[PDB]
């Protein structure tokens, strides 16, 4: 039984790891559009700021 | 180029009415009136049209005055008459009120007839300085265990009611307008609390079925519903904060206690930054001008509570601020944050987890806190808090078992506003120990029946509690008395 | 003097156009016609002899074509031990319902910083009692310290607690400026003062002059009160030697209130929606709160954080303006510890141990590690530190003391009594003796 | 006379637009009439848009503006050393007038192709992580980015204190002359400074050039300009400068709020087109001349303080594109007790190993190597990584104004890489570290002289170096 | 015509002309300045007014100095002595070697090559380098980005790309330094008269130089790559050569592009960039193209800013990408030079259609055989490496020997280390490593496919091992 717990505990690590990294990758994906959008939205704020005068 | 540079004006002034005290619409597009003339009036003067419309004169410039119009613009052509009646706006305000529904200018709406107030009060006068206020010290009674327990307001105090749509926001709102029934109809003349509704922005139907839950609470007879609906016009919108803040300045001013709910304060800045934006006013964050936190700010400072030398009245503010999508990071959230005095903070993930009223303790706060409460709740609510904060931390076994029990307690079904004296009653006997015996799945039938058993049972000792405000040692035995016989009895 | 016409009123902006005698930038300007005092600092000058204005107070009322009146100089309010106890707007009009402030002297808010070689490079540490502040992120006479937040971590209690032990223990003429702050707190700090002995309204021997704009006032006046509040505290240290307190609170609001002057003032946004002119305008503030030959002026300066953020403009452009910063954060607050002062975010220029010495800095820095890296004992004993570094009937815990008490923390003389026997506690005695007693009965 | 005195038509938050003044040039340096000055920087049809090195509140409409005739220049020259100027030149010290008998624009263009050589000779830091792990060279533009109150300022003044062993000893050709701007600083912490450096007796060859936050946004501008002339100068007569920039993002912010004003178009969080041309005209300026041009050099260490340590806001990408290298410090290593908080991880230096001196060459590429493979790692093999990782974590931590000289940085590295303080367990080294530095200071200043005189570890000093390590290894506590 | 400067505003200066406007892209250059300031006209404002954008510094300009027309775009010499010289956007010499007495100049800003002029087949353009012309090979006229970074070698793989085009086939090379730090256009300018590509003494230099440097306005930074393009399109349309286009950056190109349409206030987009982003980026890959005449095959170093590949700039330079190589500091710390990461190269015209089915299956099959042989090496991290699989080491053992193979003695190398350079033809490297991935080559050791040419010379070292 020992035995049979160091492997169940290494492959299920193993899958922990490899699923934390697919969020991982899916977040930054995600994080990258988001920062992108936000640069948009404020340079959008100066311009429209800017063609009021 | 230059708004008054029109030929015509050029054409007839090259070759030769009064232009002080009357003017002309030079241009009417989407609300906003430019007139040429008008010398005379004043800043936020309010004029009128020749088809009997009326306006605000917010922007003077050099040569022409840019008009904000209180309605539709359809009855309004180049060429109008504009004329001056000399005056700031001003409401109707009074005992008259009571059971009204107005609009942001003090007209009926509700068909009952017309007003019949003897006062008029301006809409943009300031707020109270330093000397004629005084420390908030009397607590306003909402019935809801989770705000009069953890987030407690008292009468003077500005507490945000912020959340997301479909939260519970305007529910907390109307069990407290409900719950001063219990003071309304009684003798005590300084506990009795007028409410005053403002509905910004909203379906004319959503204020109808407010009207009628208000009604069919029997809480109208005290209450006043100031309703600039989402058809009406931007500078109605804009204005009516303003007219029942000064709605409840009259009772503020003269000795009672009034409360007030905007509902909500995100829609009163849309309008601001629509008349803004067609204004030509230059545009800020999130297209938001730049005095809008000035604007919310000198409504929601008229909330006080006066000193004995100024009549003792007070006035209680509960703007509403609506986030998209739990982003308290934005503009006006932000802003009516600063203001306020604390914020009852409505998540959407806790409502459909079973909790509601869906407030978050670990975000919510009152910067009067107990200053603002009965001894009793006080009693109860100190190391109530410090259970819960204790809990969320570590959310070791006891801490966390003892945090679920005071979560199921502090559930609370809608339109049920509960009397401070049985809230303590649940509270005692959540806090002391007398729920871990009990699996959380239980402890709402146990509130629900301990409370049937103490209301039939223990008259004389709510009436106690009541009376003096604290839990006696003599009724500290009786509540562990009471608590003890019904767990033993319970199953 | 020189006297011109309002032209144009939108919002709080006025144009106002002289036919002759152009008032420079910063001028004052009185409006007539008027029953309360309107004043209209200039901003800009347009041409054709029109001049742009911030009014101090709200400008409904106003007509094109209402007389305006020139001052000639910039606003100027009444300096001198007079001001002491008393309260005064913006322009130097009592609040208080006390009547006139008859003093000798006059002084223009609109000032130059101090010199270089009037610079002053003593730094004396002083000691509030905190153990968090004291110990990681201490306070230095002279110096600015700044305490920023967000809105609900602490910061006005923070003020309070420094207003009751440092004003009280000192003898220099403090100096209370509230820039765009509640008017509830405001009266409530007025009335603890008065009954607290340091406003004294009979026979006055009053220690700190109060200066208000608050929330409900114009973008303006909250942009010029805490230059009012430097004034008055500039006359206390220039003509008078002494060494002044100056607690502006809160700073953050004399940012926004430039933000929303520059927002009409015709002038581009910069990011976020803070003025192009942010960075050196609150530079020409804060320049005048330092230490010269003259006399000190030690600053304490609670700051809003919006939204919890500490990169938006306006707090980044203040921590170089600092010598002792603490942050109060919500993640500590809401843990219940009191005073939330972000150990590993509060930064301290006399923390060296050229200054405190050797055994106070390696507790600073020890503390602050076994935070940083918060071994089993190692989180025992770090939460032991949590929960230590809390302070409620209050506590006042001797600086030497409390180096003693994380020592013996530290170095796990203590670590037999629970967690929380150290939550809410003064020095290590008094989390012994809650350890006695919370042992005994449970 | 509308071609060389024009009349102010209008003035605002520090931007003055001036009627006439037909024959100036653009950025050239007018003077109004209260005595201030200003520069050129539009040129339009109508007016002039200048900025003015001064207030709002002393010029008004209406007054007069000469002009001068020549671009912006400031005095260079030895006269400026233990001077503290402002950014135009101009004592700020008390201590009189500048003797300066040259001056030198501004914006003048940086050196060519040509003029210059790979940068080879190293620029002692005296710090050991940089030294080690970042090292810097003669013409290289090293940036110094991070966050708030993270320890930049003190590589800086670190660097200033280590240059006097060299500014004092006898090679003409290893001194080096310092340059300190200080842009959006407090006046206090200025005057700090350079006491800090007066007590060190780091003055005599250092000029501080000085735009404080009370100074008008046209000066912050400028300062960092003015400190690039007056070391152009040394760097153009064979001798060899070092400038640093503290920081560039103020003088970013200053530039900003000119243009803004100036109504020019903005681009990113408002900054404008040139932003980055801004920067880089300014740090391409730092180079190494070829012994045809006289030998001399330029180094600079470009201050940058990011937000949250974002490092690619729009000045940090810039900055970041434009330098050589970057020394990353961390506000997380800063409270972890790691100080210098230089994160090594990050940290880059793209011209290092061709100027390291060739015993630290031997010595920091077995320690960067280990350092490398242990921060990949965080059994009986990789524990021993860890360890030997954390031994030279702990080798590295440096206390503030004590920079040492490159033998006993070797001295001490040495001694950790070799082996020798696997022995020790953690929270010794740093004891031992100084210890040991007093014994080989003491007892051993001839093994120390001839690594310095000869540059490398050869094996006699090598055998000389480890039987003195596990000497006093053994008889430490 | 000669007109008046009416503003200058930073970088941008309106002039005025009285009689003969100039058309838009057109040098128009000023005078009285001591140096050569050149503006580019961007605009016609109306009123006889045309906004410019200046190619230098624009301090000491008056209102009111003359700005004389040329006609032209910008005229830069263009021609077979150019080569082994430095000159910047305007096309004057920077190297301080004398002026460049060419023949002919051409003009800035041409048109893409009509449509009937393209040639229609897509072909391999052959650099005699194993591992890119074995799995990411190089087309005709494509475009390549250089994923690549300062520790890897790079300037080695220019040098040798060079080198080899230049010899393998008859064409030269040019290198723009589009926003090039001026410490390392002086380290490559040193680099490549070190290794022969450029000739001081001689008319045998292999590349042409052109560079604009860091501080230079955003005019310059802007049209430098046209200029380097320019000056290889005289070499393919004039002397039918298949030219090789280096860009040290290309999205210094785009921002400086952004930096340009900001001072000329536009309105920005996504992110920041020009509205005109697209057209820009387009404008010029257009030019780089095959057509009946020659080709130029350009090879433009890439950097991902935010390493966000969905960033505006390598979003829209990704549309006219052909090949893709990657200079991985990985591999090169397991001694392997080229470095180029065998795995994340990409190409086109990988397909069988165009490369053959041979060829397609042996870059296939050393491609399986690597990614197979890192998963076994993920696997062998157990630490119990055995070998309960005679095929999963087998495959280990081929798959170093081919990851060893994909290394190569570069010739610009050769004065560094004694090994010769051997550039090895396209058949000779599939044939190899067909071989390789038969299993023949198993009695042979490791490291005999170590730094060597084809296998002919893997076997004569297997054999000198001895
Ligand atoms: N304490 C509660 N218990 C059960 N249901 C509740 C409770 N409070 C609110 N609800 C229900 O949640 C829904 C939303 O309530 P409510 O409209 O009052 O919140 P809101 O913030 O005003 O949302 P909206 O964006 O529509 O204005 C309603 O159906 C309401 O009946
Ligand atoms: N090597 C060190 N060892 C110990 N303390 C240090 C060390 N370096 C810096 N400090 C301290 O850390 C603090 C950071 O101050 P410093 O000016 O050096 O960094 P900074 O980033 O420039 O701060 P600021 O944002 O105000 O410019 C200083 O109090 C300094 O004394
Ligand atoms: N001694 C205390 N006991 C309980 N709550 C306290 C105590 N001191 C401060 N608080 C709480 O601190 C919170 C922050 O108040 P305040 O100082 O107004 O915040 P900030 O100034 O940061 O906006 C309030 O909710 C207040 O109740
Ligand atoms: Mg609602
Ligand atoms: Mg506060
Ligand atoms: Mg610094």
């Amino acid at each position: 039984s020992t035995t049979s717990e160091q492997s169940a505990r290494m492959t299920a690590m193993d899958n922990a790891s490899k699923n934390a990294s697919e969020m991982i990758d899916k977040l930054t994906l995600t994080f990258n559009r988001t920062r992108q959008a936000v640069i948009t939205k404020e340079l959008i704020e100066i311009i429209s700021g800017a063609a009021a005068l | 180029t230059g708004t008054a540079e029109m030929s015509s004006i050029l054409e007839e002034r090259i070759l030769g009415v009064d232009l002080e005290e009357t003017g002309r619409v030079l241009s009417i597009g989407d609300g906003i009136a430019r007139v040429h003339g008008l010398r005379n009036v004043q800043a936020e003067e309010m004029v009128e049209f020749s088809s009997g419309l009326k306006g605000m004169s917010l922007n003077l410039e050099p040569d022409n005055v840019g008009v904000v119009v209180f309605g539709n613009d359809k009855l309004i052509k180049e060429g109008d008459i504009v004329k001056r009646t000399g005056a700031i706006v001003d409401v109707p305000v009074g005992e008259e009120l009571l059971g009204r529904v107005v609009d942001a200018l003090g007209n009926a709406i509700d068909g009952k007839g017309p007003i019949g107030s003897k006062t008029r009060r301006r809409v943009g006068l300031k707020a109270p300085g330093i000397i004629p206020r005084i420390s908030v010290r009397e607590p306003m009674q909402t019935g809801i265990k989770a705000v009069d327990s953890l987030v407690p307001i008292g009468r003077g105090q500005r507490e945000l009611i912020i959340g997301d749509r479909q939260t519970g926001k305007t529910s907390i709102a109307i069990d407290t307008i409900i719950n001063q029934k219990r003071f309304n109809d009684g003798s005590d003349e300084k506990k009795k609390l007028y409410c005053i509704y403002v509905a910004i922005g909203q379906k004319r139907s959503t204020v109808a079925q407010l009207v009628k839950r208000l009604t069919d609470a029997d809480a109208m007879k005290y209450t006043i519903v100031v309703s600039a609906t989402a058809s009406d016009a931007a500078p109605l919108q804009y204005l009516a904060p303003y007219s029942g803040c000064s709605m409840g300045e009259y009772f503020r001013d003269n000795g009672k206690h009034a409360l007030i709910i905007y509902d909500d304060l995100s829609k009163q800045a849309v309008a601001y930054r629509q008349m803004s934006l067609l204004l030509r006013r230059p545009p800020g964050r999130e297209a938001y001008p730049g005095d809008v936190f000035y604007l919310h700010s000198r409504l929601l400072e008229r909330a006080a509570k006066m000193n004995d030398a100024f009549g003792g009245g007070s006035l209680t503010a509960l703007p509403v601020i609506e986030t998209q999508a739990g982003d308290v990071s934005a503009y006006i959230p932000t802003n009516v944050i600063s203001i306020t005095d604390g914020q009852i903070f409505l998540e959407t993930e806790l409502f459909y987890k079973g909790i509601r009223p869906a407030i978050n303790v670990g975000l919510s706060v009152s910067r009067v806190g107990s200053a603002a409460q009965t001894r009793a709740m006080k009693q109860v609510a100190g190391t109530m808090k410090l259970e819960l904060a204790q809990y969320r931390e570590v959310a070791t076994q006891q801490l966390l078992s003892r945090g679920v029990r005071l979560t199921e307690l502090l559930k609370q079904g809608q339109y049920s506003p509960m009397a401070i004296e049985e809230q303590v009653a649940v509270i005692y006997a959540g806090v002391r120990g007398y729920l871990d015996k009990l699996e959380p799945s239980k402890i709402t039938k146990f509130e629900n029946a301990f409370l049937s058993h103490v209301v039939s049972q223990h008259q004389a000792l709510l009436g106690t509690i009541r009376a003096d405000g604290k839990i006696s040692e003599q009724s500290d035995a009786k509540l562990k008395e009471i608590v003890t016989n019904f767990l033993a009895g319970f199953e | 003097a020189a006297t011109g016409r309002i032209v144009a009123v939108i919002g709080a902006v006025v144009d106002v156009q002289f036919d002759e005698g152009l008032p420079p930038i910063l001028n004052a300007l009185e409006v007539q016609g008027r029953e309360t005092r309107l004043v209209l600092e200039v901003a800009q000058h347009l041409g054709e002899s029109t001049v742009r204005t911030i009014a101090m107070d709200g400008t409904e009322g106003l007509v094109r074509g209402q007389k305006v009146l020139d001052s000639g100089a910039p606003i100027k309010i009444p300096v001198g031990p007079e001001t002491l106890g008393r309260i005064m707007n913006v322009i130097g009009e009592p609040i208080d319902e006390r009547g006139p402030i008859k003093t000798k002297q006059f002084a223009p808010i609109h000032a130059e910083a101090p010199e270089f070689m009037e610079m002053s490079v003593e730094q004396e540490i002083l000691v509030t009692g905190i153990k968090v502040v004291d110990l990681l992120a201490p306070y230095a006479k002279g110096g600015k310290i700044g305490l920023f937040g967000g809105a609900g971590v602490g910061k006005t209690v923070l003020i309070m607690e420094l207003i009751n032990n440092v004003a009280k223990a000192h003898g220099g003429y403090s100096v209370f400026a509230g820039v765009g702050e509640r008017t509830r707190e405001g009266n409530d700090l007025y009335h603890e003062m008065i009954e607290s002995g340091v406003i004294n309204l009979k026979d006055a021997t009053s220690k700190v002059a109060l200066v208000y704009g608050q929330m409900n006032e114009p973008p303006g006046a909250r942009a010029r009160v805490a230059l009012t509040g430097l004034t008055v505290a500039e006359y206390f240290r220039d003509q008078e030697g002494q060494d002044v307190l100056l607690f502006i609170d809160n700073i953050f609001r004399f940012t926004q209130a430039g933000s929303e002057v520059s927002a009409l003032l015709g002038r581009i946004p910069s990011a976020v929606g803070y003025q192009p002119t942010l960075a050196t305008d609150m530079g020409t503030m804060q320049e005048r709160i330092t230490t010269t030959k003259k006399g000190s002026i030690t600053s304490v300066q609670a700051i809003y954080v919006p939204a919890d953020d500490l990169t938006d403009p306006a707090p980044a452009t203040t921590f170089a303006h600092l010598d002792a910063t603490t942050v109060l954060s919500r993640a500590i607050a809401e843990l219940g510890i009191y005073p939330a002062v972000d150990p590993l975010d509060s930064t301290s220029r006399i923390m060296d141990p050229n200054i405190v010495g050797s055994e106070h800095y390696d507790v600073a820095r020890g503390v602050q590690k076994i935070l940083q890296d918060y071994d089993k004992l190692t989180v025992s004993r770090a939460r032991k530190i949590q929960r230590f570094l809390s302070q409620p009937m209050g506590k006042l815990v001797p600086l030497k003391e409390t180096i003693k008490g994380f020592q013996q923390i530290l170095a796990g003389e203590y670590d037999h009594l629970p967690e929380q026997a150290f939550y809410m506690v003064g020095p290590i005695e008094e989390a012994v003796a809650k350890a006695d007693k919370l042992a005994e009965e449970h």
